[PDB]
């Protein structure tokens, strides 16, 4: 056949473009990052109304201070946020402190491009890797299966993400407040959803210096999402 | 040792071995889970083109994982024994350094975690095989059933059908069962189990075996005759 | 020394074990159970080197537990025996050997007959109609060896094993603070809350 | 065509398309110069950002107090070289209290690049480096190509565009080469060359990278505000 | 037989003040009752304000300090030049120390620093890397000798105010940096006199905000 | 060395000393010997201090990892396990560890678990461990009793403590206290030896072999 | 490299099958007919030789029936190679067993040993499956007589009464057809025989095509016998149950 | 672990005002007999850099073969390897001290105790002792064996501290190094009276000197010494 580990003449691993493409197929999640803290959100997609949705556990806890949203082949994040929790730790661990998170993020990317004929395959899932550190604050970080990672100060990946990040575009600025974040992540979830956006198939998370990574609950998102209603009719 | 990549994306993001192994999961025996409100019933297909079987040691359908979580399964016979085996060996091994029985949700993890490793593991094709997994949680009333495929992704489920017309099953689950309401005693949700295999079945003779999971180790398994009651009870009702 | 004692009688095996847990010069506790159930009818008393003396018992206790789940089916007591003897004839020549001594007591249903199995640290199995492990044995053998009979009921050999308890209560030199004694039988496994 | 499968194979020409196709991914990558006086070494690179709410990738690596680099397209593939570099640096402290060579650490990089591209199973680095340094036979600047052949220059750039910056440079040849004792005047040569591989967009605060490295000047990193003097 | 350890003398001693910090050590190495060398520094800056020595077995500690200074570079090509603090830095060099567990670095390990509070510290380890922050340690071989006078000259035990007669303790006033250089003198001076490992010269290593500088003195050299 | 910890009516007292000894050398009076795993586990120190030390504070980040893995907390059974299991595979090669794992969860209610580096893990109402062992248990078994209210049951494990700092050689220094309830630990004080003798002297009327 | 050459023996086709169990299954097809029948107070195992000669000797032939242990024989189909070397491995694991529990190993715990290392050649090691299906005729004293079958996939099912290798389809109609389940020993070797005869390729069936063995209680007292049938003692059945 | 069989016994050293000097005799041991009377013990690398081996000769002569290795491998795509890319002595020594301490941490030293004498490239004095132990240290004066506790003494005489090295003339070093040589001759009885010599200076480079022998002895106060006491015949 050909080489897991080839080249294309573009200069481009084919293995790593085709895993891109299982991302885009995979379902919205959101990030923002504000001087109040940093917001996670994602469209949970259940493929039938028999499926418990609270069991569908797309955001998840790194470490007190670090959170991390998936979009894409969900099942191959779990090792990634197994290392990412054992990296946090161990740190912890050998240094006495918080790890910062962009090398958090750098220990998470390293796993990336270990693939050959270590793992057959790259990785077919997306990361939004959000924390706080005392050193650079309130970080977004979008983790890729090439290994790369920019950060961000807000940014949209999964089957929604072009048309949620020209939205991002224009919305974000600098001085925005931690409930405007929140409800920015809706809006623009409800706007690239296919089912009508409620608090079972949609999930809210952030990250702040004091309470660290919380899950919002079902009750607590559900009002933000009356909020949002009435602002927009409210013009 | 053999290393080849078999599991690997194709242009348009896709990892066929994967999906291929769904394939095999679509012609297996039908199998279907339903939780009532103290309860789990695990019911199983058996196709009838096989007589002259000694149904005494034939491998059953549904297997105990440890006394108080089972696991049914469609796909690949062989295939299944594997994972069996390993979920077996890590319930014990939970036992021996926890101190404490594994929850159904932990199970369901691991099992879903070996089938994803065989999806970007060296040498190795995915398992052909989509698992039920139910019981109840160590000194806990609240019924668990959780469903897991050759990807490794895994969720919770009020009530679920995997395997051959598993589509027409699941269409029936879907409009009769209420979340606000579930089956409130073990009667009705083995009847809504059978119901749901009525539709595909064939004949209600050998072809459907049925196991009732109930709180604190409570694992049996119905009898020909106990759930050839159920379906001259449910036809008997249809005749109207 | 962590006294454990082993009758089989007419219809049943009985195991008695010591309570105390003495490291150096202090009793650190008085209720130590030293036993686990392999199986609904199979029970395993132990004595040995610390540590290594729950951990084997833990280890075979998996195992069994293991076997019983994989095939639906509990195991004889000599098939269980054979294995755990096995185990530790392995072990006597690895690195680090476990230094653990074995009452097996069981009740097999297919035989509907008791039977008690005495296995050392070394691997040295024998079937017994009473047996002890450690210094308790040169006490209580020669006691049972002139009061014991096939046919005893479960509470004559209750009584003899009073009698046993008695004597190392009275003769031998450390305070092993009592023993928990537990009945094997058809109906399963059953412990002696007042002895 | 039928010779481009893996890195194993020649072509009936004797070409390495696997190889040829990993030069391809540098060409790629966003510009970055590199040029030398007697005194001092200097590397200015210009950062790629995904959008505007995106940071700007860094493209200098520290390897150690007297060496450094800079990157042209995967990124990576950059990391696992200059972790090689910083391990190499610090053997050659540890066990013989001597700092590496930059000569040498080119030689080291090439040999490394090398095995992937004679060996089946594995691919070449998609990545190209130019490597500053400054040494017991002054300041040097290398070019690295993952084909795993590495060149000493006066100055060079790699990268999209990179062809205007190395003719400027070219022509610049005999005035920075010295600039010697002052480092703003040799950064200020660097920014000016690479402006000329800039199209639409202009260097901006936090668009634009500079390190430097010389006779008293440990190998530093300046971006943001620290590189608006040059501006 | 062959013994892989040695034992290189000397003594080391670590004082932490309000807003600074010092580490000391005497410059003498020998083995068994000859002089190897009368000038032969024992504590090092090992980068971001931190001072360590580990004193015992030269070939130990030298491996040791070197592995330390190590970490620390590449702490800072991991963790995006960050500045390693002194609670990070003791963390690390227990698992450096406890890492060989089962074939120790024969050393006492004293570092000293500066808090993130900007507050004085010192740290004190075991060979097998037990560590534990303390105000004052005197480590190797006239250890013995020193630390005594520092729990009554620095932390004033045993001490009470007269008058009171027992009832009312001696207030435990802060140490300025020229006061602390006092009693360490005084204690290497003392040392000297009655250990005959410790000699030849003082030198003094001083951590404040502003860096880390060096005072050298001279010890009797019998 | 000597460290307590009892179960009683109002949760569990966890009481330790201070000193660290090197032969007759003391190297130590102000050694921490309770390590804070999570605001529900506390462990002690006995023994080999960097040993203590080390793989406690490693069973404090394995404890972590578990309730980022499961969502829930570690129960004070399965901690305690991790920890023997791990010096069970270092048996023989010369650990020295004696250790208390005490803690308190909803399903297990206050629990202590003895941990020993010969592999020994013991379930236990009261547990005394260190050089000063026998010392703590002469005054705590002869005034124990399960209804003790918290106020003294602190001053019990805090007694008891004193009574083996005076009498044990490789004891001393200072008495840290510590009182596990339903909602955690809770610190109570570092008590110097030097002043809380004289005190208790005077005012329980005991200590009569000593001249004051 | 090596991977131009690489058939890939262990991946699913579109529509989710083994290709190489498949083919392998076609092998079998071939193969002479096997066939086991159970009965309450024993067990046969009757198979065909395939186009023999007259030059062949027959008293030490076996290419079909094996012995496992004393409890437990083997009917084969496929490649007789492959078969000997599963053979052995089936030996060795009883005889682990017997030394593990001191107690002979349960029929269907061999089967599933042997099962589950097929089903390691079609998920795993990139080498080509055991061209082989088995007939498990044995006892043991917790299910007593059984018969199972196992195939390249390594799935593995017990049966009343079963047919592998050649001619199933035919074989399986005619067992299913004149199978009771208060049948004795002696009526199934006459079914057995009469089966192969209409099911065979070959003009008539003799006594030198074929091989013969019954697994009985017909053991002095409480224990089991196997009898592997000489040639003498096949002709004698064959013209017993009026055949030849 | 070994036992030392063929040995050297001391290396004496010290610096001066322009550089270094080093010595060592040139008899290999065999326990009390003296077996090898031609053995060169101070092996030159490079015109900068002398090291001085005592103890086992077997792993001597493996030093001597790294060492020559060593220049070898320097060389090795190095245009300026007779230049600014030499081998100084710093780096020898720091080679041979990482080679030390690993053997004596993988229980299987090299026997040895060395000392590293030299000029670097900044014309900076370069003295410094490793031994099987990995121990390291540097002084004025550096001395192996016997010639620590007899040599050293005269020779710290001369350069008691860093401040009497520029006071200390190349024959005034020369002169104090012959004479603690003739001082180990009288008083070690595992030396010879042959040896060889050093001079490592910034001006004049490398100098070596060998069939040393030791001159000037006195012996004649030896006649009037009679009996252990008592004796007067
Ligand atoms: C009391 O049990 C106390 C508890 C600790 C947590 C402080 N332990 C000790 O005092 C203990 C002595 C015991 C074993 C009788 N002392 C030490 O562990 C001691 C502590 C230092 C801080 C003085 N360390 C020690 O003795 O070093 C071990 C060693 C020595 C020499 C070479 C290698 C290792
Ligand atoms: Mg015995
Ligand atoms: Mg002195």
């Amino acid at each position: 056949d050909r080489g897991v580990s080839t080249f294309s003449p573009e200069g481009r691993l084919f293995q790593v473009e085709y895993s891109l493409e299982a991302i885009k197929l995979g379902s919205t999640a959101i990030g923002i990052a504000t001087k109040e803290g940093v917001v996670l959100g994602v469209e949970k997609r259940a493929t039938s109304p028999l499926l418990e949705s609270d069991s569908i556990e797309k955001i998840v806890e790194i470490d007190r201070h670090i959170g991390c949203a998936m979009s894409g082949l969900t099942a191959d994040a779990r090792s990634m946020i197994e290392h990412a929790r054992t990296a946090a730790v161990t740190h912890n661990l050998y240094y006495d402190e918080d790890i910062n998170v962009e090398s958090l993020t750098q220990s998470v990317c390293d796993l990336a491009l270990r693939f050959g004929e270590l793992m057959s395959r790259p990785f077919g899932v997306a990361l939004l890797i959000a924390g706080h550190d005392a050193d650079d604050g309130y970080q977004l970080f979008h983790a890729e299966p090439s290994g790369t990672f920019y950060r961000y100060n807000a940014k949209a990946i999964g089957s929604g993400s072009e048309g949620a990040q020209a939205e991002l575009l224009n919305e974000w600025h600098s001085s925005l407040t931690l409930k405007e974040a929140e409800l920015l992540v809706l809006k623009i979830l409800k706007q690239v959803m296919e089912e009508k956006l409620d608090e079972n198939n949609a999930q809210l998370s952030c990250i702040t210096k004091q309470d660290g990574f919380k899950i919002y609950d079902n009750e607590k998102t559900a009002e933000l999402i009356k909020e949002l209603k009435e602002k927009e009719a409210a013009e | 040792g053999y290393d080849r990549a078999l599991s690997i994306f194709s242009p348009d993001g896709h990892i066929f071995q994967v999906e291929y192994a769904l394939e095999a999961v679509k012609r297996g025996t039908c199998a279907v889970g339903v939780k009532g409100k103290n309860c789990v019933v695990l019911g199983c297909e058996r196709r009838s083109t096989l007589k002259l079987q000694d149904t005494r040691i034939t491998p059953s359908k549904v297997s105990k994982i440890d006394s108080h979580v089972v696991l049914s399964f469609s796909g690949l016979n062989a295939d299944s024994r594997i994972l069996i085996e390993k979920a077996r060996v890590e319930a014990q091994s939970h036992r021996l350094t926890l101190e404490d029985p594994v929850t159904v949700e932990y199970l369901t993890r691991y099992v879903a975690g070996v089938q994803q490793r065989y999806t970007q593991s060296g040498g190795v094709r995915p398992f052909g095989v989509s698992t039920l997994i139910a019981g109840f949680d160590p000194r806990d009333d609240e019924p668990k059933l959780y469903q897991t495929e050759p990807s490794g992704i895994y969720s919770s489920w009020s009530a679920q059908t995997i395997g051959r017309n598993s589509k027409t099953v699941r269409e029936f689950l879907e409009k009769n069962y209420d979340r606000k309401e579930p089956p409130a005693t073990v009667e009705e949700c083995v009847k809504l189990t059978v119901r749901s295999l009525l539709e595909v079945v064939q004949t209600g003779a050998k072809n459907i075996e049925i196991t009732v999971v109930k709180p604190d180790s409570d694992i049996v398994a119905l009898s020909s005759e106990e759930i050839n009651q159920y379906v001259t009870q449910i036809e008997q009702e249809k005749q109207e | 020394m962590d006294i454990i004692l082993g009758i089989r009688v007419q219809d049943s095996v009985i195991l008695a074990s010591s309570k105390a847990v003495t490291r150096g010069i202090s009793v650190l506790k008085d209720s130590d159970d030293k036993t686990r159930q392999l199986s609904p009818h199979t029970l395993m008393s132990f004595a040995g080197e610390a540590g290594d003396t729950v951990q084997f018992a833990e280890y075979i206790q998996a195992n069994i537990q293991l076997y019983s789940i994989r095939e639906d089916y509990e195991l004889s007591p000599q098939a269980v025996s054979s294995f755990v003897r096995q185990e530790l004839a392995k072990s006597i020549r690895s690195r680090r050997p476990y230094q653990v001594n074995v009452l097996i007591g069981g009740y097999d249903k297919k035989k509907n007959k008791p039977e008690l199995y005495q296995i050392d640290y070394l691997g040295t199995k024998v079937e017994l109609p009473y047996g002890a492990h450690g210094y308790s044995g040169f006490y209580t053998f020669s006691l049972l060896d002139h009061h014991y009979r096939p046919d005893m009921t479960t509470e004559e050999g209750l009584d003899l094993l009073k009698l046993c308890v008695q004597e190392l209560e009275k003769r031998m030199p450390m305070d092993f603070k009592g023993v928990i004694v537990k009945i094997v039988d058809k109906d399963g496994i059953r412990q002696v809350d007042d002895f | 065509n039928n010779y481009d499968g893996d890195t194993v194979t020649f072509s009936p020409t004797g070409r390495l398309f696997q190889v040829e196709y990993a030069l391809e991914a540098i060409k790629q990558g966003s510009v970055t110069v590199g040029l030398r006086s007697n005194t001092h070494a200097v590397l200015v690179a210009l950062k790629r950002n995904a959008d505007e709410l995106s940071s700007y990738q860094k493209k200098i690596i520290k390897c150690d107090e007297h060496m450094g680099l800079s990157l042209a397209g995967l990124a990576p593939d950059a990391r696992v070289l200059s972790n090689y570099l910083r391990q190499q640096c610090n053997y050659s402290s540890l066990v013989f209290n001597r700092k590496l060579a930059v000569e040498r650490a080119g030689h080291l990089l090439c040999d490394k690049a090398q095995k992937n591209t004679q060996s089946y199973g594995g691919r070449p680095y998609g990545v190209g480096l130019l490597i500053i340094g400054y040494d017991k036979s002054g300041a040097h600047l290398l070019e690295f190509q993952p084909s795993g052949n590495v060149t000493e220059l006066y100055g060079t750039a790699i990268g999209a565009r990179s062809q205007g910056a190395k003719t400027y440079l070219e022509r610049t040849l005999d005035t920075f080469i010295k600039i010697d004792g002052n480092p703003d005047e040799l950064i200020k040569a660097g920014v000016e060359a690479i402006s000329q591989s800039l199209r639409d967009e202009s260097l901006t605060v936090d668009n634009l990278s500079i390190a430097i490295v010389g006779k008293d000047t440990p190998f530093t990193i300046y971006d943001g505000e620290a590189v608006a003097k040059y501006i | 037989q062959f013994n892989p350890y040695g034992d290189n003398g000397g003594t080391i001693l670590g004082i932490a003040g309000e807003d600074f910090a010092v580490l000391a050590g005497d410059t003498r190495n020998i083995t068994d009752y000859s002089i190897n060398s009368r000038y032969e520094p024992k504590v090092f800056d090992c980068g971001d304000n931190i001072v360590m020595s580990a004193n015992g077995f030269a070939a130990d500690g030298d491996a040791l300090v070197k592995r330390f200074k190590n970490s620390v570079k590449w702490y800072h090509f991991d963790h995006n030049d960050k500045k390693l603090s002194i609670n990070s830095a003791a963390r690390n060099i227990q698992h450096l120390l406890y890492g060989k567990r089962f074939f120790p670095y024969y050393v006492h390990t004293i570092i000293a620093g500066l808090d993130e509070d900007g507050k004085g510290a010192v740290y004190s380890f075991d060979p097998v890397g037990s560590y534990e922050r303390e105000q004052c340690r005197a480590g190797g071989a006239a250890a013995s000798l020193i630390m005594p006078f520092l729990d009554n000259q620095v932390n004033f035990k045993n001490q009470y105010e007269p008058g009171t007669n027992g009832k009312v303790k001696k207030p435990l006033k802060y140490l300025s940096v020229e006061e602390v250089i006092k009693l360490v003198r005084d204690s290497f001076t003392s040392a000297t006199e009655r250990h005959i490992q410790v000699g030849d010269g003082l030198e003094i290593l001083i951590v404040t905000k502003d860096g880390v500088r060096k005072e050298f003195y001279e010890l009797k050299r019998d | 060395t000597t460290t307590l910890a009892f179960r009683f009516q109002g949760g569990i007292i966890v009481a330790v000393d201070s000193r660290a000894t090197a032969g007759n050398w003391v190297a130590s009076q102000t050694v921490k010997k309770v390590i804070e795993i999570n605001p529900f586990l506390l462990g002690t120190m006995a023994g080999g201090a960097a040993d203590c030390q080390f793989w406690e504070t490693w069973l404090g980040s394995q404890c972590r990892l578990h309730e980022l893995r499961e969502k829930e907390r570690i129960s004070v059974a399965a901690a305690s396990k991790i920890l023997s299991n791990l010096v069970y595979q270092y048996k023989g090669a010369g650990l020295s560890m004696g250790t208390m794992i005490c803690g308190y969860t909803r399903k297990e209610g206050p629990t202590i678990y003895y941990v020993d580096s010969d592999g020994t893990r013991l379930k236990g109402d009261i547990f005394c461990v260190g050089s000063g062992q026998t010392f703590a248990y002469g005054v705590l078994d002869s005034n124990y009793k399960w209804d003790l209210s918290v106020e003294d049951a602190l001053y019990l494990g805090k007694r008891s403590i004193l009574a083996a700092a005076h009498r044990n050689a490789y004891s001393g220094g200072s008495v840290n206290l510590y009182h596990v309830t339903e909602d955690g630990w809770i610190y109570h004080g570092n008590h110097d030896v030097g002043e809380l003798f004289w005190k208790v002297k005077e005012e329980e009327g005991s200590f009569n072999n000593v001249i004051g | 490299g090596s991977r131009r050459y690489d058939s890939r023996t262990t991946i699913f086709s579109p529509e989710g099958r083994l290709y190489q169990v498949e083919y392998a299954l076609e092998s079998i097809s071939h193969a002479g007919t096997a066939i086991g029948i159970m009965a309450s107070d024993g067990i046969v195992l009757a198979a065909e030789r395939k186009v023999t000669s007259t030059l062949l000797e027959q008293d030490t032939s076996t290419e079909k029936l094996y012995k496992l242990n004393d409890k437990i024989a083997v009917a084969v189909a496929g490649l007789t190679a492959d078969a000997e070397i599963l053979i052995n491995t089936a030996r060795i694991h009883a005889q682990n067993y017997l030394k593990t529990y001191n107690e002979d190993i349960p029929v269907e715990i061999l089967v599933r040993r042997l099962s589950d290392i097929k089903q390691g050649y079609t998920q795993h090691g990139g080498l080509r499956p055991f061209g082989v299906s088995f007939i498990y005729a044995g006892y043991d004293d917790r299910y007593g007589y059984q018969l199972y079958t196992s195939n390249p996939s390594g799935n593995y099912t017990g049966w009343k009464a079963i047919s592998v290798g050649a001619n199933t389809s035919a074989a399986q109609t005619l067992l299913q057809m004149d199978y009771k389940d208060d049948m004795k020993v002696d009526d199934a070797i006459e079914l057995a025989l009469k089966t192969l005869s209409k099911t065979t390729d070959s003009s008539a069936l003799t006594y030198d095509r074929l091989e013969f063995a019954t697994i009985r209680k017909g053991a002095n007292d409480g224990e089991v016998y196997q009898k592997i049938f000489k040639p003498q003692e096949i002709k004698d059945i064959l013209v017993k149950t009026g055949i030849t | 672990t070994q036992q030392p069989i063929v040995t050297g016994t001391s290396v004496i050293s010290m610096k001066y005002d322009n550089g270094v000097i080093i010595a060592a005799d040139n008899l290999g041991s065999y326990g009390s007999l003296l077996r090898f009377n031609g053995v060169e013990r101070l092996i030159p690398v490079g015109d900068n850099t002398v090291v001085g081996i005592s103890g086992d000769i077997s792993d001597m002569q493996h030093i001597e073969r790294l060492l020559k290795d060593l220049v070898t491998e320097n060389a090795y795509d190095n245009p300026l390897a007779d230049a600014e890319e030499a081998l100084e002595p710093s780096y020898i020594f720091e080679y041979l001290a990482t080679v030390m301490y690993q053997r004596r941490s993988k229980m299987n030293p090299l026997w040895n105790a060395i000392i590293v004498a030299g000029v670097q490239s900044n014309g900076d004095q370069f003295l410094r002792y490793v031994n099987l132990l990995g121990v390291t240290y540097s002084s004025p004066t550096l001395a192996t064996g016997f010639g620590a506790h007899m040599a050293n003494p005269l020779l710290r005489k001369v350069v008691d501290r860093e401040s009497d090295i520029p006071k200390t003339t190349v024959q005034v070093a020369e002169e104090a190094i012959v004479n603690a040589m003739r001082v180990l001759y009288y008083r070690d009885a595992r030396s010879s009276r042959n040896f060889s010599l050093a001079i490592i200076d910034k001006n004049t480079g490398l100098t070596f000197k060998k069939n040393l022998q030791v001159e000037n002895m006195k012996w004649d106060f030896a006649k009037d010494i009679k009996g252990y006491g008592t004796q007067k015949i």
